[PDB]
């Protein structure tokens, strides 16, 4: 009984989230993608090995690969921006 | 063989590319064609003196082609762009 009282707030608050999701995803679209080495900016560039230096220290160098990532929370599509706005919802990992 | 520390092999010409640097690239593609008429010159030379030691080719792109062949000698941190033999080259003091 508790549910069906509140259940048309919940009507409006899911149609605020989908029309923020659709804003975010003509924002944010495909731009969250980065390479594994900082110095990479296009998946082009982005191959084959590079050298990471472990902490900073330019004495440790270690051989490692570079990978064209995605962000686990990005806004790809309306599915992806949903999720990832549910998150931030919560306040959790938001300011990343 | 003789007056050579290691394995080496005159029928062709090795190449050394940094492990910063991908290979297949276009850049390093493109180098590998019109540098691949090198190693005629590269046997053409050690036919006229015998006692010849390397002969190696630094590119700008980042490669070292040399001759004759043998394979590199922890982690590889070698660029020939920055071997003071290359530098000298690349300008004036
Ligand atoms: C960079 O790569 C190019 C592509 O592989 C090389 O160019 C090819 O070299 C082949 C071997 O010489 C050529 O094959 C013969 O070439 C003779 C010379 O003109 C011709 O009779 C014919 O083109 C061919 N003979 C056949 C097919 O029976 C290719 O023609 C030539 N070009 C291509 C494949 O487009 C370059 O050699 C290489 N760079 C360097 C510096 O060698």
């Amino acid at each position: 009984v508790a549910i069906r009282t509140i259940g048309n707030i919940m009507i409006v608050t899911t149609l605020l989230q989908f029309m923020f999701a659709c804003i975010g995803v003509q924002l944010f679209k495909g731009k969250f993608y980065r390479c594994t080495d900082e110095a990479k900016s296009n998946p082009e560039e982005c191959r084959g090995l590079f050298i990471l230096y472990k902490d900073g220290d330019v004495d440790s160098p270690v051989v490692r690969e570079r990978i064209w990532q995605n962000s686990d929370f990005n806004f790809d599509n309306v599915l992806s921006a949903m999720m990832a706005l549910f998150t931030v919802s919560t306040f959790e990992g938001w300011p990343a | 063989d003789a007056n050579f520390g290691r394995q080496i092999s005159y029928q062709h010409a090795a190449v050394h590319i940094p492990t910063d640097i991908y290979e297949g690239s276009t850049i390093v593609l493109n180098e590998l064609n019109w540098t691949s008429a090198l190693d005629e010159v590269f046997k053409k030379n050690r036919e006229e003196d015998p006692s010849l030691l390397w002969q190696v080719f630094g590119s700008a792109t980042g490669l070292a082609r040399y001759y004759p062949a043998s394979p590199w000698v922890k982690i590889d941190l070698y660029d020939v762009r920055r071997r003071p033999w290359y530098i000298q080259g690349a300008a004036s003091p």
